[PDB]
């Protein structure tokens, strides 16, 4: 039931009687959004759209044909036109595949959407490459981690997210191919 | 005792005595002639008595229009009905020679003189450039061997000027109300002819010349004209109140003159941007269409009552029009027609979009 | 007398030389800030992309974020925004709702504290102080989500060019108050999704929109940012010109007193001469 | 004295009554200024003797717009009342939209923003200015002056670019036919059956650009 | 803010109408008010010099000192405009010398010196005619 | 009242009102210090915009009317 | 400079040809008519110049003209007082220049 | 300028000026913290106007 | 600096002088164009504040005390 | 104070045209080739029209 379609259409009549008429109509982030999730497209074959994002930098928007994703339940990939999902990443490779060559950028954390039309779009906060890592201080910092252990949960929280990440990022780093 | 003359900036800011001196100070091109005509049309009408015009040095075209707009209005009439006559012209203008213009401002005084004092009536004096008075003895004295003051003027002008002032009294047999225009020589307020003068007056309206650049006739400056009649004693709290307000706020938003011009509006403090959109309006409705300038403007003139002055000020000091807009109240006599004219403005912004007129089947009627 | 005019012609011109610096030091921080507001333009367009945008719903309890400039010399920014934060705030009132007013810059706490003071709880400055970073918008849209309200309304200006600043409002839909009933048509529209997270989707949805708040906000500040420096860069352009103006009408006037001077003292000394000669 | 040496010799210039032959004698005096300041002494002198002035603008001039005339400071109200009439029909909202284009000066964007809905009057008041220019040496006849600016301000030329408005009114004179400036000049005012066949000459007129 | 004393000379120094004969005026209604509680001697005599005033505001302020009542202690010197040069330059000798009487007799006075910018060009007037070689601003010397 | 000068000063008024007025002088002093800092609106730390009131008080109360000697 | 004007007027009047005249500093010429005018007692106009300003400059910038058997061209460096150029000397020269070269640096 | 601050003696600092500052008469310690203080009060006469 | 002409010029200058003067002349013109941003917090594009810092060292190598000629 | 790159094709079209203009107005003089060499040039006013 949507008898009440919130929108920008429909914010406009409510503004332009309620507001005072000096006044443009105040823009929204649907303006500046050139893709979307229900209007198919985007595919047509073996190709599909990869947003893959942080908020310091736009870290790749071309198309790819695979992209494997370190979800919550592992690792997944997701082809031309996988199912719509909403999966949340642990941390884990982001590998990205254009056909016989690969980047595989690291991240921390974040969610991964994929959407009716194909297109797909990764969400995290820090993803940095496995070349700007270096071992020697992540085998200490996970040293470090899983020795002092609070009996503050919030701090054994953040100490389960540090040799999480920590962890998966050393069996990141052994796992060349 | 005041003497209500219909114009808006001149009743509330600087009102005029009903038997004293009064000048009206202009730089050459500022209207202190249309507002002398304005104060004939608006005072000498409703006055009973008799009316004097000393044209000193002036233009003679000015001196053939007073004289065909008075026989027109009946105030001259011309051979047998002469009698019931109210005004007597002498003209001195500025063709005449100096010495002519130096003693012609005493023989307007001198038909004065005698309604005021053998007549017993009150007479009113209208001097068009008083000025020249001054000019034509300073071109006089530099060839009766005399060394020259200040600016270039006669070592006599205080004197000249304080003999010819002191005859236009009112005594206890008979009043003068003058009106005397003074040119200020180079918009020059401090050359020694406007400020040997500002001593002899009752009520100073000086006209400023950057009020005229802005549009806003009369060029009435308001912080620059002076009254001994704005008094609590004479004219009221309420009038008097309304007035000193109007001036606070006028010179609260001169402060901000500069900041303005190299800042921007757009910095102020919200309690100083409402200081200034409502001295932009009350500086709008101190805006007034003349009936005489109707001939030059087409918009016809409206006198307006103090009453309603006093009224119309209120209510832009305490902010009952503060959604109106700036331009409603310029060029509009009342309050009243400042809200007719500000729906009249959004009538005809939505007036654009209403018809597509085209004219058929005329080229057989 | 002739002496203020010339220190007056010296204060302005230096004023004029002020601006001028200004000017391009606005320039400067401008270009610079300019390629980290496209980086985070990125990031916010899957949340509505997937989420949608809603502004026109029905809330109890909104948290409406007015994101301002925090140094005095932006020329009509900070009024602009507080004329479309009540513009907006008044066109999604009429229910008897609660209303929470949140300023990003004291400059909207010097604006908005006397327009609506009934609703107004927090107030954050200094963010610009050094730059904006996505931690510190993560910790403002926790200082947001310490309220429970049903949705965000922010208010920021959209650098779309270095002369247009177009003044935009985002909004945020709480995830069990309105996030799954403002999707709801013959169905639902995000059953087509199949989450794949931990726990259930009452929960993705509600580290999602954390998530798309934080998201917002630090674009929303960032995108303020450069719009910022950008009509900073423009109202010192229009200070230089007019203290420009003002420096050739005062130097114009000085000009003509100094003649003036020049004149009135020599006719003083020919005045005093020629009664002696 | 160096007031009474104008004063005297511009009072000369009179329109005299009907019992001295009604003969006239109009005066142009010229008075240079330093810097555009019209507070001088003898410019003062000039301007509080003469009727109305002709204020001509160095900014103007050197931005192409000959003749330079400032519109605002400019006045002339004796010879207000003895305008040709025709023109006084329309140079009333030509003076009228001019004067509310000189409301848009300086801040079109330049000053601070643009709202764009008073784009009509300023791509209007653009083209009433452009359309008061002319050469030197060619003097325009009243009746061509009139329907010129007739075509200028009923909205006849508001298609026209900006740049080619000149080509535009002495196509305007050379194109509409030539009778209609002897019904203008004789009748000496735009009468009721006039404005139909000048509306009807103004439409089928070639305007260049566009 | 600024207090005067009892011999002292403070100068009221302004624009036109901005308030300098109603300082002097509030000064004298004042002492008008204090000489009718003090012993006899602490009582101070005003004398107003108007040089170069119209004759009707003299009138006014005659008219005003009389309503108030202080016009028992107060003698107005009077050289307005219409008088000869020499007149409104000797106005505030002749009022000094009236206003004397009660600073060499034990009592005490008061002197306003009202449009002393007219008594300079009085003087000046009077000392171009007798064709003394200007100054500055044709002053004298 | 920064350009008003007297050179007495003290010894040649009202012993108190010597005790209240130059705690008000001063005070006027203080209130003149912050008018060319008033066009922003920054309001340092509750004193620029403290005295911007006191001395906007003492101004006022300096205040009167005209033929009415106190 | 009344030298200089005679002997390019021989060349102009006599020869037919056309000449130029470099008066170097106008102002200079201006300067020296003002002094020797200030020695002859006369009364200065306004600032301090020559009451016979426009026409001491005129006696010299009149014979600087083209006639039917030649002509004379005159590039005269010019100098503004105090950055004025309503200065009365500058103001006065400039009503009698045709063209204006500027080098700058 | 000095004395509308109600600073007594209104002293300008800068615009005096002795014949015995020099580092050769009152000695150079002398000589260099007056022209240290005339210096720092140079800069913030200088810096008053961007200040404002 | 920049009031201060000689007409005679280069022409009577040392030679040794004359090559390295030139550029310190020119500099210093730099210097007094970008004489606002001396007194700034935001540091400018470094090809600003090198002829700051240049200009300044080189305005302090011009100082010189009285009574001792070089 | 932002740079030539983002200018437009027309506004780099008036600096390449400008700076082309300003220095097609030197000239070598005549009065110069006893101590610089070059030749002078003495240039028509027709050749200059068109030239420009
Ligand atoms: N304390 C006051 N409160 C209100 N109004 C005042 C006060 N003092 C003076 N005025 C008004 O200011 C006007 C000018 O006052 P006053 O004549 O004393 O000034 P003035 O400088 O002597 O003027 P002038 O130079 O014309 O003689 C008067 O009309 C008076 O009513
Ligand atoms: N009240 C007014 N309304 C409209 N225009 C005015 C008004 N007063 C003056 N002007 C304009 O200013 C000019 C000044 O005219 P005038 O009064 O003769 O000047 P002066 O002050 O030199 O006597 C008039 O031609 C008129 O065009
Ligand atoms: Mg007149
Ligand atoms: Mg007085």
């Amino acid at each position: 039931e949507a008898a009440a379609p919130a929108g920008p259409k429909e914010f406009t009549e409510v503004w332009n009687k309620k507001a005072p008429s000096t006044l443009i109509v105040p823009e929204f982030p649907s303006n500046y959004t050139a893709v979307k999730a229900v209007g198919e497209g985007q595919v047509h074959g073996d190709a599909f759209p990869v947003n893959f994002y942080t908020p310091h930098s736009i870290l790749s928007q071309a198309q790819k044909d695979t992209v494997v994703l370190p979800g919550v339940d592992g690792y997944f990939g997701v082809k031309a036109s996988h199912v719509p999902t909403i999966a949340q990443l642990k941390p884990g490779v982001v590998e990205l595949h254009s056909g016989a060559e690969s980047e595989k950028f690291f991240v921390s954390g974040g969610f991964a959407f994929v959407h009716p039309n194909g297109v797909t779009d990764i969400c995290v906060l820090e993803a940095a490459t496995l070349d700007q890592v270096d071992p020697a201080a992540v085998k200490s910092a996970l040293a470090a981690a899983s020795a002092a252990q609070p009996t503050d949960e919030f701090e054994q929280a953040a100490n389960r997210a540090a040799i999480e990440l920590y962890s998966a990022l050393e069996s990141a780093v052994e796992a060349k191919a | 005792e005041i003497l209500v003359t219909g114009i808006k900036v001149v009743d509330l800011l600087a009102p005029y005595q009903r038997g004293g001196k009064i000048g009206l100070f202009g730089g050459a091109g500022v209207g202190k002639t249309v507002l002398i005509m304005e104060l004939i049309n608006n005072v000498a009408k409703a006055h009973g008595g008799f009316s004097v015009f000393a044209g000193v040095g002036e233009r003679t075209r000015e001196g053939n229009d007073l004289y065909r707009e008075m026989i027109e209005s009946g105030v001259i009439k011309l051979g047998a009905e002469r009698g019931n006559s109210k005004c007597t012209l002498v003209y001195g203008q500025m063709n005449e020679p100096p010495g002519a213009r130096a003693r012609v401002a005493l023989t307007g005084l001198t038909v004065a003189e005698y309604f005021r004092d053998i007549e017993g009536q009150d007479v009113l004096l209208f001097v068009d450039n008083i000025f020249r008075f001054t000019q034509a003895n300073s071109e006089v004295s530099a060839l009766l061997g005399r060394i020259p003051s200040a600016v270039g003027y006669q070592p006599t002008l205080a004197t000249d000027l304080g003999g010819l002032q002191e005859r236009i009294t009112t005594t206890t047999k008979g009043s003068i109300t003058s009106v005397q225009a003074v040119y200020v020589p180079a918009d020059d307020l401090t050359d020694p002819a406007p400020a040997t003068t500002f001593a002899h007056l009752d009520a100073t309206t000086v006209l400023s010349r950057s009020i005229a650049e802005l549009g806003i006739y009369p060029a009435v400056d308001p912080l620059d004209s002076t009254s001994r009649m704005l008094n609590p004693n004479v004219i009221g709290a309420e009038h008097y109140n309304v007035a000193r307000g109007v001036q606070k706020v006028l010179q609260d938003y001169k402060n901000l003159q500069d900041i303005i011009a190299i800042l921007g509006m757009d910095e102020l403090s919200e309690e100083d941007k409402l200081t200034v959109a409502r001295a932009r309006k009350i500086q709008r409705f101190l805006s007034q269409p003349f009936q005489v300038a109707e001939v030059f403007t087409g918009t016809p003139g409206k006198y307006v009552d103090l009453a309603d002055t006093i009224s119309g000020f209120q209510g832009v000091l305490t902010g009952k029009y503060d959604d109106l807009p700036e331009m409603a109240f310029y060029m509009v006599g009342d309050i009243k027609e400042v809200k007719e004219k500000a729906d009249k403005m959004a009538k005809d912004i939505a007036s654009r979009k209403e018809a597509d007129n085209k004219k058929v089947s005329e080229e057989l009627k | 007398s002739n002496q203020a005019v010339k220190q007056r012609i010296r204060a302005i011109k230096n004023i004029g030389k002020i601006t001028k610096a200004m000017k391009m030091v606005a320039a400067s921080k401008m270009k610079n800030a300019q390629i980290a507001v496209e980086q985070s333009r990125g990031l916010v367009d899957p949340f509505v992309r997937l989420f949608g945008d809603f502004p026109a719903v029905n809330s109890n309890k909104s948290v409406v974020v007015a994101v301002t400039s925090d140094k005095g010399l932006c020329g009509g920014l900070n009024s602009n925004i507080t004329k479309y934060t009540r513009a907006t705030l008044a066109t999604t009132e009429s229910e008897g709702k609660d209303v929470v007013v949140v300023s990003i810059g004291d400059k909207g706490r010097s604006q908005l504290t006397r327009i609506e003071s009934q609703r107004y709880q927090l107030a954050i400055a200094d963010t610009y102080k050094v730059r904006v970073t996505f931690g510190q918008a993560s910790l403002i849209v926790e200082e947001l989500i310490k309220h429970n309200p049903q949705s965000y309304q922010i208010l920021f200006n959209k650098f779309r060019s270095a002369i247009s600043f177009k003044p935009t409002v985002a909004t945020i839909l709480s995830p069990d108050l309105l996030e799954k009933q403002l999707e709801d048509v013959t169905g639902n529209s995000l059953d087509a999704y199949d989450i794949e997270a931990s726990h259930e989707r009452s929960d993705v949805l509600r580290d999602l929109t954390e998530f798309h708040l934080g998201v917002t906000l630090y674009n929303a500040m960032l995108e303020n940012n450069c719009s910022e420096h950008a009509s900073r860069m423009s109202a010192m352009e229009n200070s230089t010109k007019s203290a420009g103006e003002m420096l050739g009408k005062l130097t114009l006037d000085y000009n003509r007193k100094r003649q003036a001077t020049i004149t009135t003292e020599l006719i003083e000394i020919i005045a005093g001469a020629s009664a002696l000669m | 004295d160096v007031f009474y040496l104008h004063s005297r010799l511009l009072e000369r210039a009179a329109k005299l009554s009907k019992e001295l032959g009604g003969g006239s004698l109009t005066a142009f005096p010229v008075i240079e200024t330093q810097a555009g300041d019209v507070s001088a002494y003898i410019a003062t002198n000039v301007i509080s003797i003469t009727d109305g002035q002709i204020f001509l603008e160095t900014e103007l001039f050197y931005k192409g717009i000959r003749p330079a005339l400032n519109v605002g400071l400019s006045v002339s109200r004796v010879g207000s009342a003895a305008q040709f009439p025709g023109m006084k029909q329309v140079a009333g909202t030509l003076k009228l939209e001019l004067a509310q284009y000189r409301e848009v000066a300086a801040f079109a964007q330049f000053g601070s923003d643009l709202d764009a809905a008073t784009q009509y009057v300023l791509e209007r008041g653009a083209r009433l200015t452009e359309m008061l220019k002319q050469k030197q040496f060619a003097p325009i006849p009243i009746e061509r002056q009139t329907v010129a600016v007739y075509a200028a301000t009923k909205g006849f030329l508001d298609k026209v670019r900006v740049q080619d408005i000149v080509a535009a009114e002495e196509a305007v004179i050379s194109q509409v036919n030539p009778a209609v400036f002897k019904i203008l000049k004789a009748n000496g005012k735009i009468t009721p059956a006039l404005d139909a066949h000048l509306k009807a000459e103004l439409r089928k007129v070639k305007l260049p650009g566009a | 803010l600024v207090p005067i004393g009892r011999g002292q000379r403070e100068l009221i120094i302004g624009d036109r109408q901005t308030g300098k004969t109603a300082v002097a005026i509030d000064a004298i209604i004042h002492q008008k008010n204090c000489n009718e509680q003090v012993p006899k001697a602490q009582r101070v005599y005003c004398v107003y010099v108007a040089v170069g005033q119209k004759r009707s505001t003299v009138a006014q302020l005659v008219k005003l000192f009389t309503q108030t009542g202080a016009m028992r202690y107060t003698i107005m010197v009077s050289a307005t405009a219409s008088d000869a040069a020499p007149l409104q330059f000797l106005a505030p000798y002749s009022g000094c010398a009236m206003a004397e009487y009660f600073r060499d007799t034990g009592k005490h006075g008061l002197i306003i010196y009202d449009d002393l910018s007219k008594q300079s060009v009085a003087y000046r007037q009077m000392s171009l005619l007798l064709r003394r070689p200007p100054g500055r601003e044709a002053f004298p010397g």
